[PDB]
């Protein structure tokens, strides 16, 4: 009975610790996934704007090849 | 010298325990300060049974006060006979048990139990000849139920050859604090079946009915309920605390009352429950009446294995003997025929306060199964849907332990039904 008393209280500790472990990992996964997604969102936005620069330079270059 | 160590655990256990000490201290003539101021040497002849003699001729109860929260024990220390208790014998935590058997038995209570055992050991070591242990508690809560039975388990390990008796308050939906009371009670009963010699089953439903139907109290409080318990506990311990014809310790009393190890759950009774004194026939009639039973079980639904009856006051012992022989010979169908002379009677000259004479009933009836059946119904009603189980599994318990406790009490019930049809 004594060793059962030990098994119960250490099962309580184990479950409480696993809950904290899972929560910490799930949160770390989400904040990391979010960081990658938001950066990629802004990376794609700036790349389009940097594409407008490439197009604008070709416009001025195309006019330059008419003079 | 036949010393008894008293232990009280939890809210109910301590409030009832305090009232018990409040009552017997009055009977022995001990004031709240611990000084004796009686009027008879008979009050001191067996004073050592429940009291330790202090340095300055004071009498300090051999009591140990246990709780997981300081709330109730602060109330005791601030009570009438609060200063009479040994300060070191106040063992308490801070967390509480939250009406949870698991917290009392496995987690919170486990952290405190060794501290209690040290006090128990300290009291036991200073006993010339330890007679046994005595626990007051409820089974529906967390501390008295969970830690109470854990303490019993520990005491049986350290004192395997000592008598372990309990005054256990059974939960009831009529007088309830939480819905998990049947869970806590079922878990505790399994412990009591194996680890106690005598358990006085005090049903709060019975106590409520007595206060309402008989005592004509419209709104019974716990205080009113504990008044009945206090008076019963005084009566049960009367022959142990006072000189008389009965020369027996806890063991000898257990031997004559318990024919089967597991079947040791008694139905307490008391009479009267007024200026007009009762006659001996009236005492005997009421004493066997269901309305004076405190286990909320009808004795006519079962049979008596053994019966003990204690009369207090100056009365015709011949008339008492005749009246006891009257009830038995008028209702012989309710007493088992395979145990000759199973009804024993003792008389004490000193009556309790307020009454010129009284009577206390101790019945080992098979009708007590009605109480366990009732608890088992309430248990199964929730457990079949695994309701409120998360409170317990969160403390490390498994569903299997519940299934096992449920099965052991159904076995207990079946065991009682076995001897009812004998
Ligand atoms: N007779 C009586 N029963 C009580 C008292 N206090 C609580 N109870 C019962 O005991 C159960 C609650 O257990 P409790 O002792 O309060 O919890 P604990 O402190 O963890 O042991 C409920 O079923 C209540 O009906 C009391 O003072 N007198
Ligand atoms: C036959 C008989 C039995 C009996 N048993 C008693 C129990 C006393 C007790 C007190 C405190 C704790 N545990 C048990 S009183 C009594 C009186 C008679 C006649
Ligand atoms: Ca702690
Ligand atoms: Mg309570």
């Amino acid at each position: 009975k004594r060793e059962h008393e030990r098994e119960v209280i250490q099962k309580a500790i184990e479950e409480n610790n696993n809950f904290i472990k899972m929560a910490k990992e799930k949160l770390a996964q989400k904040m990391e996934s979010n960081k990658e997604n938001r950066e990629a969102h802004l990376a794609a936005m700036l790349e389009r704007l940097q594409e407008k620069d490439k197009h604008a330079e070709e416009v001025r270059k195309n006019k330059e090849l008419k003079e | 010298m036949r010393e008894i160590v008293h232990i009280q655990a939890g809210q109910c256990g301590n409030q009832i325990g305090a009232k018990f000490w409040e009552v017997i201290s009055d009977e022995h003539g001990i004031d709240p300060t611990g000084s004796y101021h009686g009027d008879s040497d008979l009050q001191l002849e067996r004073i050592n049974v429940y009291y330790n003699e202090a340095t300055g001729n004071k009498y300090v109860p051999r009591a140990i006060l246990v709780d997981l929260e300081p709330g109730t024990m602060d109330s005791v220390r601030s009570g009438p006979f609060g200063q009479i208790f040994r300060p070191d014998n106040f063992v308490f935590g801070q967390s509480g048990a939250g009406n949870n058997w698991a917290k009392g038995h496995y987690t919170e209570g486990a952290e405190l139990v060794d501290s209690v055992l040290d006090v128990v050991r300290k009291e036991s070591e200073s006993c010339d000849c330890l007679q046994g242990f005595q626990l007051t508690h409820s089974l529906g809560g967390g501390t008295g139920s969970g830690m109470g039975t854990l303490l019993i388990s520990k005491i049986r390990e350290e004192y395997p050859d000592r008598i372990m008796n309990t005054f256990s308050v059974m939960p009831s939906p009529k007088v309830s604090d939480t819905v998990v009371e049947p869970y806590n009670a079922t878990l505790s009963v399994h412990q009591l079946v194996e680890n106690t010699d005598e358990t006085y089953c005090i049903d709060n439903e019975a106590l409520y009915d007595i206060c309402f139907r008989t005592l004509k109290l419209t709104t019974p409080t716990y205080g009113d309920l504990n008044h009945l318990v206090s008076a019963t506990m005084s009566g049960v311990t009367t022959c142990l605390r006072f000189p008389g014809q009965l020369n027996a310790d806890l063991r000898k009393l257990a031997v004559n009352m318990v024919p089967f190890p597991r079947l040791h759950f008694f139905m307490p009774g008391f009479a009267p429950l007024q200026y007009r004194a009762l006659t001996v026939p009236e005492l005997t009639q009421q004493m066997f009446d269901s309305k004076n039973m405190m286990a909320a079980c009808d004795p006519r639904h079962g049979r008596y294995l053994t019966v003990a009856a204690i009369f207090r006051g100056r009365m015709s012992m011949k008339e008492v003997d005749e009246q006891m022989l009257n009830v038995q010979n008028k209702n012989s169908s309710y007493f088992v025929e395979w145990i000759p002379n199973n009804v024993k009677t003792a008389v004490c000259d000193i009556p309790p306060r307020g009454l010129k004479m009284s009577a206390t009933f101790i019945g080992n009836s098979t009708a007590i199964q009605e109480l366990f059946k009732r608890i088992s119904e309430q248990f199964t009603a929730m457990f079949r849907r695994k309701a409120f189980l998360h409170w317990y599994t969160g403390e490390g318990m498994d569903e299997m332990e519940f299934t096992e406790a449920e099965s052991n009490m159904n076995d207990l019930v079946s065991e009682y039904q076995q001897y009812q049809d004998a």
